RNA sequence: UUCAUCUAGACAGCCGGACGGUGGCCAUGGAAGUCGGAAUCCGCUAAGGAGUGUGUAACAACUCACCGGCCGAAUGAACUA
């Protein structure tokens, strides 16, 4: 006795299997034989509206996310497992969330869109603050003094507990309204921002942040070798 | 801090006695209905036994030679 | 008979659905034709009301 | 006869504490009728009626049977027997139980309302001022926000005029829709005015700032004209610091006129930050009011 | 006080300040305290517990079914 | 210049909508009159119909579209005598629609989606139909996207 | 009748046969059944003229024929159904179509009537009658609520005249 | 004891995603997954309920159902004594 008990739940989504895994892994190798072009790309925290406009915009191409592990299984581990020649290089090359883009489409092209492509994004943690925000003094507004006070409609009650304790910002209630005696600094412009700093951010709405989609390297099906494409990898 | 009373665990002959004609009665109408009701009346191999494999290849031999040897 | 006894308004409508924090009532069953008619019940019952109050103020009070 | 007891004085305290729909004054019958469904109250409260009967007459008849029990187990079972009809008796009772707490609690907190002390009633559309005019003249805490039925109940305040306690009632909003559809928060206030002599202040915004227009708002008084006879009647402009009466259109000003044309009203503006003006006009209300009950009693 | 005025006095001055970490680690501390329940409540009342714990098994069963 | 944008739900033609807009509109100054017979000079192709209405306010002026919307074009190509709150309540849409008018919708829609196909918008729209309870072809809007699936039906464009 | 033997059976339907009618003119029987179906028979031949009648979403609760006299000569009388559902649809058997489907009560419809005077007259689980107008696209000219539970029947003073149409007891 | 998951990654944890038609239809003063009554579909997916709960007057926000990134080796469930 004496163990932890799981909560239970009575939703409509159950989880997946092997056979999800196995439908991604037979995806990949005949897209592998039915495309040409095949790169790899990084796509981080993306939301998913942005990647389904990526999606959208790559009409005629394939773009496979899921298990960096599967991919890259898919694409064969070693020189002895790979499914195609020279392919060992670009199945290494994953890291983190790794899309395979598979297309038709010119490199030059390619290339420029995804060089010309962006989106504005939430600030991440353990990334650059974009901004210096500092809530004002007085009645705490939603959108925390970025648009005028009159414009915004004030801060909702409700979330004064979370602002108090896991955003750890001194909050009093004054007639159903947030309030704060001092104004007060929470990121500063150019300076590493952590998950509580993060949120901060994200609940206030800030946005100042970009999204560029990483490009890695590609594979071509006639030559069988891997070109460095060193995009967006600063 | 008022400590209750204890009850006593020392042996009544009395209830002993009693005890053993109650179940001398229970065993005699348990007896009389296992006679009288109507309901009708091999876990293999564990599974952590390491020889399964052997296990399963020899009963599989025996079947086969059983099969013929009452045939011819 | 001359008379029906009154419908049972459980079968329709609960308990649950006239009051309470699932309680579905939100007209009233039988409304009013008009205000006029409205005032008019309502004089009365004040009428009535003060009448009796007077008739057991003679005794009970 | 203990276990009958108990049951029957559990009963006993539900049937004293509850009030007598019929028996209250009209105005509170009607109110609690709009609340609470006063067929179901009383249903609920003969079921528990019913329930005492029925378990008085189980610990009589049990009682009586147990006179003549000749072993400890037959008179076990004979107790077991009443103990039993007396719980399913009770579990017979768990919807109206329910509905009763429900009630209790509800009816619990509604404030005290005297129909036959001084009485200033305010009426008009939603988002005119009612509950900004109530905490501006008494120590109401109403809601004041910017959206139609923030209040959803009658709420009371109380003041002093001339050494008199008066009490002041703000409703929630009233909507120009006929009766059959016309909903329970509206008949709040239509009882209220129709049941309460006072003297009533209908609020009307030019601005239409509430959502409303001026004629709408023309349109529902006299609609809700027939409501306030024998009593005094007055309209107050509100939020005058945004527009005014005067600077108003040709054709509103004949809408005020239709207005004024109904005897005997009059036609007072105000604005919620204007203490001078609320004070006034809360004065001639309470005039008016003081001046018709004493010519009433005069009689 | 009328209405619903302690719903209203929540919206305008919030709990206490604390209300939220102590009903979390009170129901966190729910399980070890119907385990101490099980095995300290004696006689009619333990009794009285393992039946209701019985009916409320059959009836989250009932429910995942 | 700054434009502002503001979407709102209300019922085509009917005048004195904007009531619900103003907490919204209150700050700005905009005056509700002339908002609400803008909005209804603006949902005067929809009568009974709730649709959604998008407001671009600028200086001192007020713009009212309307934003087209899978459910609100369905209702529309249901072809439905208009009805009265005061007279008809409760009321289902059990009409049927064609194919074609149903492409049409997918076509007038097709601008916004993320699928690939107009096969796919076509399927979108017969949910949308299925949810508001019409028929298609005489037949269940299910069975239609079934029949799309299988092949039978031939999306035009491709 | 005559022999008291059989003579036709009409097995189109897959669950319960809730409620049968005979068309006033005496040429086609309707039958709604309990699989939300409605299906029209021949009566010589015993079968079943074209598909069943589709659309309503629960079972069928009562069938009503549109009157002789009023039917223009020429063309077929058109047949209203009622169904648990809450709607009435009515279809015109020339064309197999609905015309219109009448949905303004909130609770299950106990009975529909086509009157004499171009009016349907349906009851309903929500203690309200609904008199439509069939000559106005199928408008509710009128609801009456007088009734404090189901309304289970309703009939016209007329109702004879119109299942009989045109014939009389000599069966001319 | 019997079933399941597992280096094309086990139990926990942290972080990210959790979408589009769509604020699906009726009803409501208001009701946008979450007072209610019935449909409960399609697309795009690694995955995402016409929504498991908290929350709002309604929205907002959080959450979990599900997926992914970091971590790296066993683990979960139901029974019997
Ligand atoms: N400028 C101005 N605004 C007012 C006045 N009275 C009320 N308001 C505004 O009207 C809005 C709604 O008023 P409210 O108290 O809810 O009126 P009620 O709904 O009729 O009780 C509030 O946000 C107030 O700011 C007034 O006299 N002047
Ligand atoms: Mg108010």
């Amino acid at each position: 006795r004496s163990k932890r008990s799981k909560l239970v739940t009575l939703a409509q989504t159950d989880k997946k299997g092997r056979e999800n895994k196995e439908r991604i892994f037979d995806e990949v190798r005949e897209a592998l034989d039915t495309y040409r072009y095949v790169w790899v790309l990084h796509l981080d925290d993306v939301r998913t509206p942005v990647l389904q406009e990526i999606r959208t915009s790559w009409a005629g191409s394939k773009l496979i996310m899921g298990k960096r592990k599967v991919l890259q299984k898919a694409l064969g581990e070693k020189r002895e497992e790979e499914y195609k020649e020279n392919l060992y290089q670009l199945s290494k090359l994953c890291s983190g969330v790794t899309g395979l883009l598979f297309t038709d489409e010119d490199v030059n092209t390619v290339k420029e869109y995804f060089k010309s492509y962006v989106r504005s994004d939430y600030s991440r943690p353990n990334t650059k603050a974009p901004l210096t925000f500092t809530i004002p003094e007085g009645i705490v507004y939603s959108r925390g003094g970025q648009i005028p006070a009159e414009e915004d409609v004030p801060m909702i009650h409700s979330l004064e507990p979370t602002m108090r304790n896991k955003f750890e910002i001194p909050t009093k209630i004054k007639a159903g309204k947030i309030t704060i005696d001092s104004p007060y600094l929470v990121c500063t412009e150019g300076e590493k921002l952590d998950v509580r700093q993060a949120l901060i951010l994200k609940q206030f709405g800030i946005a100042a942040s970009e999204f560029k989609v990483k490009v890695s390297a590609y594979y071509d099906n006639d030559s069988s070798t891997v070109e460095s494409t060193n995009i967006n990898m600063e | 801090m008022r400590v209750r009373k204890r009850q006593s665990r020392r042996t009544s002959t009395k209830l002993k006695e009693g005890i053993k004609k109650k179940a001398s009665a229970h065993r005699k109408k348990e007896k009389k209905m296992a006679k009288k009701d109507v309901t009708w009346r091999d876990p293999g191999i564990p599974s952590n036994f390491p020889y399964k494999a052997k296990i399963l290849e020899e009963i599989e031999a025996k079947k086969m030679k059983d099969l013929e040897e009452r045939e011819l | 008979a001359d008379e029906s006894p009154k419908a049972r308004i459980l079968d329709t409508e609960s308990y649950a659905d006239a009051f309470g924090p699932k309680a579905q009532r939100k007209r009233p069953r039988l409304a009013a034709s008009n205000l006029e008619d409205l005032v008019k019940a309502t004089n009365e019952d004040i009428t009535k009301y003060e009448e009796k109050q007077v008739l057991d103020a003679t005794l009970g009070l | 006869k203990y276990t009958g007891e108990g049951f029957v004085e559990k009963f006993e305290d539900i049937l004293k504490g509850f009030p007598n729909i019929n028996d209250v004054h009209p105005f509170h019958r009607d109110l609690m009728d709009t609340l609470y469904e006063k067929n179901h109250y009383k249903i609920s409260l003969a079921a528990i009626s019913r329930a005492k009967s029925l378990v008085e007459q189980v610990a009589r008849d049990y009682v009586r049977l147990l006179k003549f029990g000749q072993s400890l187990f037959q008179c076990k079972q004979l107790k077991r027997a009443a103990l039993g009809r007396m719980a399913t008796i009770v579990k017979k009772l768990r919807d109206p139980l329910a509905y009763l707490e429900q009630v209790r609690q509800h009816i619990g907190r509604l404030p005290s309302i005297d129909p036959n002390t001084r009485t200033l009633l305010i009426c008009g559309y939603p988002n005119v001022g009612k509950s900004s005019f109530l905490r501006c003249i008494t120590k109401s805490d109403v809601d004041v926000q910017p959206y139609a039925f923030t209040t959803k109940s009658l709420y009371v305040g109380h003041f002093d005029y001339k050494y008199l306690r008066f009490q002041a009632i703000d409703t929630p909003g009233i909507l120009d829709r006929p009766t059959e559809e016309m909903n329970n928060i509206e008949m709040q206030s239509i009882y209220a005015i129709a049941h309460l002599r006072s003297c009533v202040l209908y609020f009307m915004d030019l601005s239409e700032q509430c959502g409303f227009t001026i004629e709408a708002q023309v349109k529902l008084f006299h609609s809700i004209k027939p409501l306030f006879a024998n009593k005094s009647v007055m309209v107050v402009i509100n939020k005058t610091d945004i527009i005014r009466p005067e600077d108003l259109d040709e054709e509103r000003a004949q809408l005020l006129e239709s207005v004024k044309e109904v005897p005997g009203v009059e036609i007072m503006t105000s604005s919620c930050q204007l203490e001078e003006n609320v004070m006034e006009v809360r004065n001639k209300a309470c005039e008016k009011l003081l001046a018709s009950r004493i010519e009433n009693k005069l009689k | 006080p009328q209405n619903d005025y302690i719903e209203r006095h929540i919206k305008q001055h919030g709990k206490r300040l604390d209300h939220e970490e102590r009903k979390r680690k009170r129901e966190a501390r729910e399980s070890h305290k119907i385990s101490e329940r099980a095995q300290k409540l004696t006689g009619w009342k333990g009794k009285q517990f393992a039946k209701k714990r019985y009916a409320e098994k059959v009836s989250m069963r009932k429910k995942i079914k | 210049n700054e434009v502002k944008y503001l979407y709102l739900r209300a019922v085509g033609g009917e005048v004195g909508a904007s009531a619900a807009l103003a907490p919204k509109i209150g700050p700005l100054g905009l005056s509700p009159k002339k908002v609400g017979e803008d909005i209804a000079k603006a949902t005067k192709e929809f009568k009974g119909i709730k649709v959604t209405v998008q407001l671009k306010i600028q200086n001192r002026q007020a713009a009212a579209s309307v934003v087209p919307s899978a459910s609100s074009l369905v209702i529309t190509a249901l072809k439905e005598p208009p009805r009265d709150r005061k007279k008809d309540k409760n009321v289902k849409h059990s009409g049927n629609i064609q194919l074609d008018e149903i492409i049409e919708i997918a076509r007038q829609m097709r601008d916004k989606s993320f699928g690939r196909t107009l096969a796919s918008v076509t399927k979108e729209i017969l949910g949308t139909a299925q949810s508001v309870g019409c028929r298609v072809d005489f037949k269940n809007p299910h069975d239609i996207i079934e029949g799309i699936n299988a092949g039978e039906i031939e999306i035009p464009e491709n | 009748c005559d022999t008291q033997t059989p003579m036709h059976t009409l097995k189109g339907h897959y669950n319960w046969v809730l409620c049968v009618s005979w068309s006033p003119d005496g040429e086609v029987i309707a039958t709604g059944s309990m699989d939300n179906t409605i299906r029209l028979w021949d009566p010589k031949s015993g079968q079943c003229l074209g598909d069943a009648l589709r659309g309503h979403s629960k079972w069928i609760t009562s069938l009503s024929w549109e009157p002789i006299h009023l039917v223009k000569p020429g063309s077929k009388p058109r047949l209203a159904s009622s169904s648990k559902d809450g709607t009435i649809k009515i279809w015109d058997t020339v064309s197999r179509v609905c015309q219109y489907t009448m949905s303004g009560h909130t609770n299950s419809v106990s009975c529909v009537k086509w009157g004499g005077q171009g009016l349907l007259y349906s009851g309903s689980h929500d203690r309200t009658v609904r008199v439509w107008d069939i000559n106005s696209q199928g408008r509710c000219i009128n609801i009456l609520k007088s009734h404090a539970h189901w309304v289970n029947h309703l009939s016209l003073s007329t109702d004879y005249a119109l299942r009989i149409g045109a014939f009389d007891h000599t069966g001319k």
